[PDB]
């Protein structure tokens, strides 16, 4: 298995990704 | 002792021993798929709306898309895996995985490196002049996003890998190529139209429909090849008489392998241009974007639209160059993971199904396998690699080679969907 | 000396390959078409979805650039 002392539930990575999208999706576009 | 400290700091994915319904593995996969396509729609935050064309060579095997939140794509992950197979392959760092140690060592380790290669590539990309404006400030910002997007994939892969079907990478690649096709042929600036319109305009352009043909031809070819199998008659499970007839995917054996060969070249054309407009011409003299001389030149796949005859020698070398590179990672796929006889042992032994030939024992079959493998392994790749390459001379939409992997990945993905549609009945035979 | 050996051997292994590249099953039209079908059917789904997302999302990026 994995020696990853930390456990991360997928629901997070998904939501964290919805994060990158929103941030840059607006950080870039929607100028001004 | 090992890099266990930071290694234990690198997050992972919570694998539930609960009920993960087919319907859920499916629905999961799909969510990953979309966040992907989506990320491929979003440009990277960068004022310099002006970018120097594109690298028509890295995108395909990388499943990336330069200029987007995934401009680096699977590229790192592949790079990483490439090194591992290189080290743990040429014995340089001999390891007998068997024990959950070496196994989880080889892995965990590689994973890390993937994040290392995640940033490296990022920097290397911008440093290769993938965007044009090297505003130390803006440059930094970009790299951030870039490698971080690739990170998301590394974790999205993990998700699919433990919450859905097939594989992230495998998926991802097929995801890209498929799209690259449906869009290139039918999308906005779609080719089918540019051709169709060219017919209406009254000036029939054979160059607009061409690439579309290239893809059919490849697909048709690549599939044929993907059908060939090496049938291994099996010995009656205690019964008597002719029985089994086990086939082996003679092509899909060297899958991950060729993915690495092509990916190697990917990191050369990148690493050469990079270490070109940022140093000395170690690898080759690019100019014009790609390379027009040097190791780089001799190792640049010819595809795109139409096959290039105007350089025979160039062809020859590449082909042979690829071929051998394939043999390599294939062999390095032997020393490591790959089909390991130790296991396949009792697996055929529990059922008491030795080969058709003879020898119904453990050490017996075990042997007959360890032996037959390598030639299989090498033949396969050598071939594939050839096919893949020639698949590029012909040249096609999405990527001759890309189409290949895809077609395979897609079928190995169909199988996955079946082994599942069934395992969704008898809650036990999760190993037959 | 060893060089001679290895040379003698590669010739062997390589021939062992020839053996693999012989125990090959050409496909049977119906069988072939099966793969071709499913295969394409798949690349089709995947491709399409990327379209449904891409194309339009670009009609935007483009009409607001």
């Amino acid at each position: 298995e994995t020696f990853s002392k930390i456990r991360v539930k997928p629901e997070h990575v998904i939501g964290v990704t919805v994060a990158f999208v929103i941030i840059e999706a607006i950080l870039t576009y929607g100028r001004f | 002792k090992k890099l266990i400290p930071i290694l234990e700091k690198i997050p992972e994915v919570e694998l539930p021993v609960k009920e993960i319904t087919f319907k859920e593995k499916l629905k999961w996969t799909g969510i990953v798929l979309v966040l992907y396509f989506i990320m491929g729609c979003i440009d990277v935050y960068t004022a310099g709306a002006q970018i120097p064309a594109i690298f028509e060579f890295w995108q395909t095997i990388t499943a990336s898309r330069i200029g987007t939140l995934i401009t680096l794509g699977i590229g790192p992950i592949v790079t990483a895996g490439i090194i591992m197979q290189l080290l743990v392959g040429s014995g340089i760092i001999q390891m007998d995985l068997s024990i959950p140690e070496n196994r989880a060592l080889f892995q965990g380790c590689q994973k890390l490196l993937s994040i290392i290669m995640c940033f490296v590539e990022a920097v290397l990309f911008v440093g290769a002049g993938a965007f044009g404006i090297l505003t130390p400030l803006l440059a930094f910002l970009v790299i951030i996003q870039i490698a971080f997007g690739s990170i998301i994939l590394i974790y999205l892969d993990e998700i699919v890998s433990k919450y859905g079907i097939g594989s992230g990478i495998g998926l991802f690649i097929a995801a890209g190529v498929s799209q690259t096709i449906f869009v290139g042929a039918l999308g906005p600036e779609g080719y089918l139209w540019k051709f169709l319109n060219s017919l209406i305009q009254g000036v029939p352009n054979i160059e607009y429909i061409a690439p579309i043909i290239g893809t059919i031809i490849v697909f048709l070819m690549v599939v044929y090849a993907e059908c060939m199998r090496v049938e291994i008659p099996l010995a009656h499970g205690r019964i008597k008489g002719a029985v089994g007839k086990y086939p082996i995917k003679f092509v899909y054996v060297s899958n991950i392998p060729v993915i690495l060969a092509a990916a190697l070249f990917a990191n050369i054309q990148l690493w050469g241009l990079a270490l070109y407009r940022m140093g000395i011409p170690i690898l080759g003299h690019y100019e014009g974007g790609r390379a027009v001389d040097g190791i780089a030149y001799y190792l640049s796949t010819p595809y795109g639209l139409s096959s290039v005859i105007s350089d025979p020698i160039h062809a020859i070398v590449y082909m042979i160059a690829m071929i051998i590179t394939c043999v390599m990672f294939g062999i390095f796929w032997v020393e490591t993971t790959g089909l390991d006889p130790k296991s396949m042992a009792k697996r055929i032994g529990s059922l008491g199904m030795a080969i058709k030939g003879f020898r119904k024992s453990e050490k017996a079959i075990e042997h007959r396998l360890k032996r037959y493998i390598p030639p299989l392994t090498v033949m396969s790749s050598a071939f594939v690699g050839f096919l893949a390459t020639i698949a590029n001379f012909i040249g096609a939409l999405g990527g001759g080679t890309g189409v290949l992997l895809t077609v395979s990945i897609v079928y190995r993905m169909y199988e996955q969907l079946l082994r599942e549609k069934v395992s969704e009945l008898h809650p036990a035979i999760a190993k037959l | 000396t060893d060089f001679n050996q290895k040379i003698e051997q590669l010739k062997e292994f390589i021939e062992e390959c020839r053996r693999v590249w012989l125990v090959l099953k050409k496909p049977t039209k119906d069988e072939y078409l099966a793969v071709a079908k499913v295969t394409a059917l798949g690349i089709s789904l995947l491709g399409i979805i990327g379209y449904i997302i891409h194309v339009p999302a670009t009609y935007i990026k483009g009409i607001l650039k």
